[PDB]
RNA sequence: GCAUGGCUGUCGUCAGCUCGUGUCGUGAGAUGUUGGGUUAAGUCCCGUAACGAGCGCAACCCUUGUCCUUAGUUACCAGC
């Protein structure tokens, strides 16, 4: 299982929404593993007509997060996907 | 047992240092110590905390170091072995706090800032 | 009290010097013995008894009497023979603008009514950051717990030291019970006491008369608190 | 000069107005939808004052929560505007569209709702200060702890660019812990262009 | 761009800039905000016709440096 979102106050708060709501149904799912983080810097110029040394630089992040089942016997999380997706979490399934 | 685990980081390096009783076995990344560090003064700097605590002949030393620069890995071992020597007791604690070996060197590189060219150098005006 | 040996033994007669001097006071002087001015002994006690007459006249009339004159040397008798339910007092320097800027002081007593109770809780240095300010507010606003109205009796123990309160009194029209000396001027004060402020005995024997005359005023007010409702002895 | 009071606190105080993840091949094909939605909706809802238009993207369609302080004007006789726009938001945004409407109880404590009224008053030829001394005290009988309102522009004069500045209460701006609203709505008079800035300060933490 | 909004440079990341009520002055003003000590700092302490409040400075945020807990694939190899 792999998860992609934009802020750690969603994506690392929806794993407990999956770990609790799958281990309850009997199957063993281990602890989630972090991945390296995408970081993209964007330095943009700020003045309309030119004054070059005034700048401003941003950064867009992307948090990744990987789950790991042990015994696949539950289609419970397959129906509870619209619940576990909330606003900006994308879940590609790797049911190991 | 008597295996002792020692880590140490200096200038974005990282060295696994294992320490156990032996007879002068100094091996790093499956290489000899004189062979690994080619023609530098830091061949003796890795021995400087060892010969200070008069244990140069009494241990096996197994070192695995990753990353960093050439003479930055040699500093990682020197900080790394001092943490491995103080797993025993605090008898050699005062022999190394006074020696200035235990403190990790915090001096890391500084980022380029806009307007400037280097970290602090700026172009010439008139 | 009215006794003469209270006046003789306390050290009332002596003045400051002969060059520290004011001829607006010089009507009430007796001599210049050994280059130190001797105040008059015979015009003091008729003035002094009639001052306590109007203290007692106010004290049974449900009002306030204010004790001032904060010197750290000899003002502790003002700290001591006060602090009861009918008389406020002061402990530190008189604040510039109190009777005239009383609207501000109503806002600054709001902090005083909390930081005693706020020290129930007591981070670590953050408790000391607010319990430090409780000492200064106790040093100045501590003697006044009354709020509302203005004090109808200002008892000034030293006129030369505090011209601030006399000016702010006469802008509002409240009686000022001053104790002048040789060098200080007898203007601005209402009921004069031509006395002295150079001994611990004289500053005490002026004030045992004042706090006793308000107890009998409160004893007179307790005599008259039944007169307010019942009319048979009223 | 005074970096924008949302762009320094996205994080510790406020959050985005639109949350959706997108791949690097479709990221710039959802932005151009969501930026000509907001130019569309405010030009239709010029009355029935609108403060915030949030957009979520659930699985494969949409969700929109339009906020008005007067929902009865928009939902008029059971959604005669709601289903009429929901037909026609799909024509700009090919997914099926949800439309949801909440209330903005205490309308005098959000900066967009306040600053739209300033443009209304200053285009009725109301005095530049009698409009605004009353538009701050009304927003101080209930609610906020500090308000700044700057009114800059032509201000009726010949060649005059003065700035009215009136403040009440406490407004910090170098504290990231605080909670500040901000809005700039403009005004087109019969001469000149007047811009209005609002800095409603709600409670801190 | 000297009809203006918006957005940026500059003095200068320099330590200042103002108000309420009060008193002094015929008035424009002034006092608070000066004095002694001290601070990167109008930062603090003691003083004091002023008592307070705001903007600022500080802290709140990010990152780097130490350790602890939760986590082990695609990362990791001390033991096997």
């Amino acid at each position: 299982i792999r998860l992609k979102a934009f802020d750690h106050r969603l994506i690392d708060q929806s794993t407990q929404e999956i770990v609790e709501t799958a281990k309850r149904t009997g199957a063993q799912v281990r602890g989630p593993i972090p991945l390296p983080t995408r970081k993209e810097r964007f330095t943009v110029l700020i003045s309309p007509h030119v004054n070059k040394d005034a700048r401003d630089q941003y950064e867009i992040r992307t948090h990744k997060r990987v789950l790991d089942i042990v015994q696949p016997t539950d289609k419970t999380v397959d129906a509870l996907m619209k619940l576990d997706l909330a606003a900006g979490v994308e879940v590609q399934i790797s049911l190991g | 047992a008597t295996q002792n685990y020692g880590t140490g980081r200096r200038k974005t390096a990282t060295a696994r240092v294992f320490l156990r009783p032996g007879t002068g076995k100094i091996s790093i990344n499956n290489r000899g110590l004189d062979q690994f560090f080619g023609r530098e003064t830091a061949r003796m700097v890795v021995r400087q905390p060892l010969e200070l605590t008069e244990t140069v002949e009494k241990f096996d030393i197994f070192v695995t170091v990753v990353g960093g620069g050439v003479s930055g890995q040699a500093g990682a071992i020197r900080h790394g072995i001092t943490r491995a020597l103080i797993e025993y007791d605090e008898t050699l604690r005062s022999s190394l706090r006074k020696a200035g070996y235990v403190t990790r060197d915090a001096r890391e590189v500084e980022r380029k800032k806009v307007g400037l060219r280097k970290a602090r150098k700026r172009p010439q005006y008139s | 009290q009215v006794n003469m040996r209270d006046m003789l033994k306390a050290g009332v007669h002596f003045g400051h010097q002969t060059r520290y001097w004011n001829p607006k006071m010089g009507k009430f002087i007796f001599g210049a013995r050994n280059k130190i001015h001797i105040i008059n002994l015979e015009k003091t006690l008729p003035m002094f008894n009639e001052a306590l007459t109007f203290v007692e006249r106010l004290a049974a009339g449900k009002n306030k009497i204010l004790f001032v004159g904060t010197k750290r040397s000899a003002g502790k008798i003002v700290r001591e023979e006060a602090a009861r339910c009918g008389m406020p007092y002061v402990d530190h320097r008189w604040l510039g603008g109190m009777l005239t800027n009383y609207k501000t002081i109503r806002q600054s007593i709001k902090r005083l009514r909390d930081l005693e109770t706020q020290s129930q809780d007591g981070t670590k240095k953050e408790a000391l950051m607010r319990s430090r300010d409780l000492e200064k507010l106790e040093r100045s606003l501590g003697g006044i717990k009354d709020m509302g109205g203005l004090p109808d009796a200002l008892f000034v123990i030293d006129v030369d030291h505090e011209r601030i309160a006399i000016t702010e009194a006469n802008k509002l029209g409240i009686p000022v019970i001053g104790v002048v000396d040789t060098n200080s001027s007898p203007e601005g004060v209402d009921y004069v006491i031509p006395g002295n402020d150079d001994a611990i005995r004289a500053v005490q024997l002026y004030l045992n008369s004042m706090a006793e005359a308000v107890i009998r005023g409160k004893q007179g007010a307790a005599t008259s608190a039944d007169e307010f409702v019942e009319e048979a002895p009223a | 000069q005074k970096v924008h009071p949302n762009g320094i606190r996205l994080g510790i105080v406020k959050e985005h107005t639109s949350v959706w993840y997108a791949d690097r091949k479709n990221y710039a094909d959802y932005l151009f939808a969501d930026l000509k939605v907001r130019e569309y909706l405010q030009d239709k809802l010029k009355s029935a004052s609108v403060s915030r238009i949030d957009i979520h993207r659930p699985a494969q369609t949409a969700r929109i929560t339009i906020h008005t302080a007067r929902p009865g004007i928009v939902i008029g006789k059971k959604g005669e505007d709601v289903e009429k726009l929901r037909q026609d938001l799909t024509k700009q945004m090919g997914v099926p569209v949800h439309i949801n409407i909440e209330e903005i109880r205490k309308p005098e404590l959000d900066a967009m709702l306040v600053a739209q009224s300033v443009a209304q008053q200053l285009e009725r030829r109301v005095m530049f200060r009698r409009a605004m001394k009353r538009a701050v005290q009304n927003a101080m009988r209930i609610g906020a702890k500090g308000i700044k309102i700057q009114v800059s522009g032509r201000l009726g004069g010949a060649e005059i660019a003065r700035t009215e500045w009136y403040r009440e209460g406490r407004v910090p701006l170098h504290t990231l812990r605080a909670d500040i609203d901000y809005a700039t709505y403009e005004a087109h008079t019969t001469y000149g262009v007047i811009g209005v800035k609002v800095w409603i300060f709600k409670g801190e933490v």
